[PDB]
């Protein structure tokens, strides 16, 4: 399954 | 056969990313090995050597809705600490939890989290918590507990 979308900075 | 994934730490934030692939390998007379890293969706320019015993480790679990049992208070998770400015997978400890019945959407509960490297603190939805892997053998034990 699925992990959120990192953003890095 | 069981699908073993990774999950590695960066030094560039501490943060926790899937990795996408093993490049390369280095070795030290002084021991810890390093792994060259292509991170999951971030491509060529994100690489990385990381220490291999303290930084790269079995993928932690998004959880679904019914695993928030397994979710306990002292237990380490892999936590998403969404801000403006940036969101990132960091390690928390898990300080309490408010239990609640589930509806139509899944799960209700709440988690006072503790990130291990700033010592923040936060109230997140089990949407953003992950599961260190070890935690299925917990679920184990609960599904033997069934009616036959
Ligand atoms: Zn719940």
């Amino acid at each position: 399954r699925t992990k959120q979308t990192a953003r890095k900075s | 056969s069981v699908s073993v994934e990774f999950e590695a730490k960066s030094a560039r934030d501490g943060a926790w990313y899937d990795v996408a692939a093993f490049l390369s390998h280095r070795l030290f007379e002084s021991g810890d090995p390093e792994v060259r890293v292509r991170f999951s969706g971030f491509g060529a320019e994100e690489d990385e050597w990381i220490n291999v015993r303290k930084c790269v480790r079995q993928r932690s679990l998004p959880c679904e809705a019914t695993e928030c049992v397994a979710v306990l208070p002292g237990d380490l998770i892999l936590c998403f600490q969404e801000g403006k400015d940036q969101a990132l997978y960091y390690d928390a400890h898990v300080l309490d939890a408010q239990r609640r019945r589930h509806d139509v959407g899944g799960c209700r509960c709440r988690f006072l989290v503790r990130y291990d490297h700033d010592s923040s603190e936060e109230i997140v939805p089990l949407r953003k918590v992950c599961r260190r892997p070890e935690t299925d053998y917990r679920l184990q034990i609960l599904h033997a507990a069934r009616a036959a």
